[PDB]
């Protein structure tokens, strides 16, 4: 929305339709099946070496017969922070809210 | 019991089409209204009928997914 | 609603427009002067109506 | 009858796509008539080639996803619907796009034939991320006019085609934006003449003097029904 | 209990047509009436249709 | 000069091919020689049609191989290469030969 | 052995060829052999799928098969799973890159070969041959055939003395070259012996 | 601030542009409002009601 | 790429100075092209004396 | 109609 109120970000994040990054870092981006995020060392546990693999929910039925679909909005080899969005859900555009 | 077979009756070479040789819609396709998705008809119900779940009137579409956790036996000789 | 706005804009007047105070031999050339681009839709004018 | 006739005097190309054209000389009052008529015809009825059927290997429907790419298959079909092709001889051709390796898939990677010309060598289609990923699509480019969509072209197609060919909507018209202006002509003895400055914006595939010639022939052959019969 | 359990997922793609309902964010409801061609639209002097 | 030898069983198809080739040539280069028809090979065959015996019983088949000689007098940069991507219809054996 | 083959007499005019390629005397026999192989394989595979016409077409050291079938769904299976499988085997058979296309046969009652196959099947599963023949004829007529003939021959009803019976309906001109006469044949390998089924289907005359 | 932002872009300050008609090629009198409204498609589609 | 030529189906001659040229069928958005072009020429360009 | 056709008679095919 060109004329929004800025509350689009909070609604599109806080409703869990986008794949908000749990731990920050870079990316490996296999993504055809899942976003693969390499974690920066400060947010990374000593054991469990660990890289976060996000499941994208592709074309499926909503409760009102609409289509809930997630699409990755980050490229390969691109830094992301904790709390940042990675996959845009239905009616979202780069973490905003596009009804 | 009722049966999942393509060998759909009375109706001719307008049943066996968007399906496999063992019955059920073959996935994808440009299905509309009046098509056949899952051949599902019984004998004794010259006394056969057509309960085969078809496509509702007025809708089109593409079969995106087929789920089957059916009565332990759905298989033909081997897809299962 | 739309049609009364179209009429209220059509049958009105302004104190100066294209073709103020010219004289017209009928309503047919009134519409011909409006379409060709020589008068305005609201411009006061002596016409000859029957 | 003291009328005149116009000619295309100067045809300037501002770019490869956006290009103006003059018309000189027009009679008094004719400028908006010819400009609006050529606008309506040049926006409705021009022939241009576009993508119609896309055939990707190892695909079931257009709502799936593929190995090694960014855009999903609906995104690929939209980015292929925006393509701008210019064939010369045939009216129905089949291209080929084959590419592996990490990096974006431009439109300049299509293995062209001799009589097809892809006029946008920076049109992006895919973003291949895996180096073990490949993509081999076979596009089909028809030629028509207007807008013919997938629903109507679901039964209209006579040539029984096999199943697995994704149907893309056909945006055939290569004209996107056209504006005309009626200036004052610089005639050395007449002051009551005008010029028509048509400012086209094409798809890059159509030649503007050819487009104006075709629109003029369309208008003349439409008016022949008024001329000959009554 | 249930024996033969076959679920088939169609996906219609509906475009827009005379009769659908659109609306802004302010309460301006509307049933889209005519789907005009590009030419008949009101274009400004730059050339872009609305 | 590029001599081009089109060979096919269907004559119409061959003709179509030839035209296409000409078109390909003519846009890029200049002075295409022309589509010269050489003699057709009518390779005939007689066979006995009975399974066992009846010698006067016979079918006489033939395969009409048509030849089209297209020549290109000036090979430019653009023209010769244009044929690489420009494959012709199936069932038409082409045979280009420069010089 | 009176009659000329209806397809064979019309290949130059109204009927086209199935194998559609050029080759010199060197590679021609081999090509033919390959075609025979692939076709045979296809028949074996897609027996349950109603397949009418395999059209082979090989340009540039790569084989393009085109399978005309009444039900693509059973030949394709899941979208690009069965077709793909078929392809590699085809390639192997040939020894070149393979490409399978699948044409959908509109009106399988009007396709002659398919009808013949159906009849054969019926015969195999011990129906009254005559009733089957009638069905074949009737159906075609209903569908809009200008005419149809079917013929069945030998050990009919397991009878010791073999005979031929045939049903015609509408017009089926065979001497007329411009007539689109879809002819084809099949063989029912019954318990008593083989029963050969011929069927002619006249779509209409072509004007050129 | 809307007027000042419309002055940063090269647009007219009133928000209103003169628009021509695609049918007749001639100017609408009294300039009209053109802008970008964020319009939504509600799920009351006509080929679920027919 | 072939266009629809019409047939002039009717001249309902009401009086000696009246006509109604019913004319069908044209391509979508061509009736307005022909009609507006003829109307502007007949209004402001047709020669004659008075 | 013939006025407009003779006006457009220049750049046709």
């Amino acid at each position: 929305p060109l004329v929004g109120t800025g509350m689009e970000r909070a609604v599109a994040v806080d409703s869990g339709v986008t794949a908000v990054a749990k731990r920050g870092g870079v990316v490996q981006y296999v993504d055809a099946s899942r976003i693969v995020i390499k974690v920066n060392e400060d947010e990374m546990y000593p054991g469990e070496a660990g890289i976060d693999i996000y499941n994208l929910t592709k074309y499926t039925r909503s409760n009102q017969n609409t289509c809930i679909n997630q699409m990755p909005c980050v490229s390969l080899g691109e830094p992301v922070e904790r709390g940042d969005v990675l996959a845009d859900g239905p009616s979202t555009d780069l973490g905003e809210l596009a009804l | 019991p009722e049966e999942i077979t393509a060998d759909i009756p009375n109706v001719g070479e307008a049943a066996l089409s968007k399906l496999d040789e063992s019955g059920i819609v073959y996935i994808g396709a440009e299905v509309t209204g009046g098509d056949i998705l899952v051949g599902k008809v019984t004998p004794k119900g010259s006394d056969v009928k057509d309960s085969s779940l078809r496509v509702p009137n007025g809708v089109s579409g593409t079969v995106i997914d087929v789920q089957v956790f059916t009565r332990d036996g759905v298989e033909k000789d081997k897809r299962a | 609603q739309d049609v009364v706005l179209g009429l209220y804009y059509m049958t009105r007047d302004c104190v100066n427009a294209k073709g103020e105070g010219m004289v017209l031999t009928g309503p047919k050339e009134a519409e011909r002067l409006y379409r060709s681009g020589l008068a305005s839709l609201h411009a006061r004018v002596k016409v000859r109506i029957t | 009858t003291e009328f005149l006739k116009p000619r295309l005097v100067d045809i300037e190309q501002v770019s490869s796509t956006h290009a103006k054209v003059t018309l000189e000389p027009l009679e008094r009052g004719f400028g908006h008539t010819l400009g609006n008529a050529l606008r309506r015809i040049l926006l409705s009825s021009m022939p241009g080639c576009a993508v119609t059927e896309v055939e990707i290997d190892g695909v079931l429907h257009e709502y799936s996803t593929k190995e090694g790419v960014q855009e999903d298959i609906l995104e690929i079909l939209l980015n292929l619907k925006g393509l701008a092709v210019r064939v010369q001889g045939k009216d129905e051709v089949i291209l080929t796009l084959n590419k592996s390796g990490i990096g974006p898939v431009t439109a300049a990677d299509i293995t062209h034939d001799g009589d097809v010309e892809i006029v946008k060598p920076q049109h992006v289609i895919c973003h291949l991320t895996d180096e073990n990923a490949s993509i081999s699509m076979r596009i089909k480019v028809q030629r028509g006019r207007g807008y013919v969509p997938a629903s109507t072209r679901i039964h209209s197609e006579e040539d029984e085609r096999p199943i697995g060919r994704l149907l893309v909507d056909a945006c055939y018209s290569p004209v996107e934006r056209i504006a005309y202006n009626v200036e004052a002509a610089r005639v050395e003895q007449r002051t009551d003449l005008d010029k028509l400055v048509i400012e086209m914006e094409t798809n890059g595939t159509i030649d503007p003097e050819e487009a104006i010639r075709r629109a003029a022939t369309i208008l003349a052959e439409q008016l022949e029904a008024f001329v000959d019969l009554r | 209990g249930v024996l033969k359990i076959v679920k088939v997922y169609l996906a219609v793609k509906r475009r827009i047509q005379p009769g659908d309902k659109m609306a802004g964010r302010h309460g301006n409801k509307g049933v889209i009436s005519k789907i005009n061609p590009i030419e008949d639209m009101p274009y400004d002097e730059n050339g872009t249709p609305v | 000069r590029i001599r081009i030898r089109l060979k096919a069983f269907d004559h119409r198809l061959i003709d179509q091919a030839t035209a296409e080739i000409v078109e390909t040539a003519k846009r890029t280069g200049a002075q295409v020689r022309g589509p010269i028809p050489l003699p057709t090979r009518k390779e005939r065959f007689t066979v006995l049609i009975s399974p066992h015996v009846n010698k006067d019983a016979r079918d006489q088949y033939e395969i009409r191989t048509h030849l089209r000689l297209v020549d290109i007098v000036e090979p430019t940069e653009k023209t010769v290469d244009a044929l690489m991507r420009l494959d012709l219809a199936a069932g038409v054996d082409v045979q280009i030969s420069l010089g | 052995g009176q009659k000329v083959h209806p397809n064979g007499i019309r290949l130059g005019i109204v009927k086209p060829w199935n194998s559609t390629w050029f080759a010199n005397t060197k590679e021609f026999a081999d090509n033919l052999d390959s075609d025979f192989k692939v076709r045979q394989y296809l028949t074996k595979e897609l027996a349950k799928a109603s397949v009418s016409r395999i059209v082979i077409e090989r340009p540039a050291k790569s084989i393009r098969v085109t399978i005309h079938t009444a039900r693509p769904g059973i030949v394709i299976g899941k979208k690009g799973e069965d077709v793909e499988k078929l392809r590699k085997v085809v390639a192997d058979i040939a020894g070149v890159p393979a490409q399978i296309n699948i044409a959908e046969v509109r009106k399988p009652e009007l396709d002659a070969k398919l009808v013949a196959d159906s009849i054969t099947s019926q015969l195999e599963r011990r129906v009254m041959f005559r009733r089957a023949m009638k069905r074949a004829v009737q159906n075609a007529m209903r569908l809009g055939a200008k005419g149809i003939k079917v013929e069945v021959s030998g050990r009919l009803g397991g009878a010791e003395i073999a005979r031929t019976e045939w049903y015609r309906e509408g017009r089926v001109p065979l001497h007329t070259l411009r007539a689109d006469i879809d002819y084809n044949t099949s063989e029912a390998h019954t318990t008593y012996g083989v029963i050969g089924v011929k069927v002619w289907i006249f779509k209409g005359e072509i004007l050129g | 601030e809307i007027k000042e932002l419309l002055k940063l872009g090269d647009l007219p300050t009133s928000g209103q542009i003169r628009l021509y008609d695609g049918r007749t090629g001639e100017q609408f009198e009294r300039p009209v409002t053109v802008g970008y409204m964020y319009m939504l498609k509600l799920n009351h589609l006509v080929d679920d009601k027919m």
